[PDB]
């Protein structure tokens, strides 16, 4: 996954294209302050979890 | 003019370019980021290389 | 005819944060829709060329 | 006299002091080229003060090698 966040729907669009999304091991590659983001939507998403 | 002026205005800044690479980019920290513009426009310079 | 938008840093010294706002200017420019123009039809693609 | 001219710089919370002398002491070493080393540090880093002190360091030091360390993230 490409992301960016762009206007006001990089939410939506980061959040629909991550959604989808079932597997167990994650590799992810941000800037630090991305990383917090990401991880908050992450939190939301539930991708965090067990 | 045409655009509403009572609500938000326009100013314009802008540099003659420099042969030397350090002046665009610190023309950019004092002389383009002091000023808070908003946006920046760039062109070729007359003489190129 | 946006909201909440903060103002750019003023000068480079002592703002190691960036700005929340701009990103958004640079989607709406992209947006643009003033077709009529000089040079030709003006829309912006999505790598903004 | 044979000796190359070199800079180091230390930025942020964090201080060098005693030990960046120990390892000018510990520097000399065996070589027949010795290092000169002209040592700045600043409380605050930043992308107009960074630029400005390295090139303003290169008028008097005219240094062939810079060492840059920080306590920034």
């Amino acid at each position: 996954i490409h992301l960016d966040m762009s206007l006001d729907d990089i939410d939506s669009k980061i959040q629909n294209q991550l959604k989808k999304l079932q597997s167990p091991v994650i590799l992810l590659y941000c800037t630090k302050e991305e990383a917090t983001y990401i991880f908050e939507v992450a939190h939301s998403v539930g991708l965090t979890g067990y | 003019k045409r655009h509403f002026t009572r609500k938000i205005q326009l100013n314009a800044t802008s540099v003659t370019h420099r042969p030397n690479a350090i002046q665009m980019a610190l023309s950019v920290c004092e002389d383009l980021i002091s000023s808070q513009v908003y946006a920046i426009l760039v062109s070729h310079p007359p003489a190129p290389t | 005819e946006m909201e909440q938008i903060t103002d750019p840093p003023r000068g480079c010294v002592g703002n190691t944060n960036i700005w929340k706002t701009g990103p958004l200017f640079k989607r709406v420019l992209m947006s643009s829709k003033y077709p009529d123009g000089v040079t030709g039809r003006i829309e912006f693609n999505e790598d903004g060329d | 006299h044979p000796n190359m001219d070199i800079a180091v710089i230390l930025v942020g919370t964090t201080e060098e002091v005693a030990i960046k002398d120990v390892h000018e002491k510990d520097d000399f070493h065996h070589l027949p080229v010795t290092p000169r080393v002209e040592l700045v540090t600043m409380q605050e880093s930043d992308p107009k003060s960074i630029i400005t002190r390295i090139c303003d360091l290169m008028s008097d030091k005219k240094v062939q090698g810079v060492v840059f360390g920080d306590d920034t993230d």
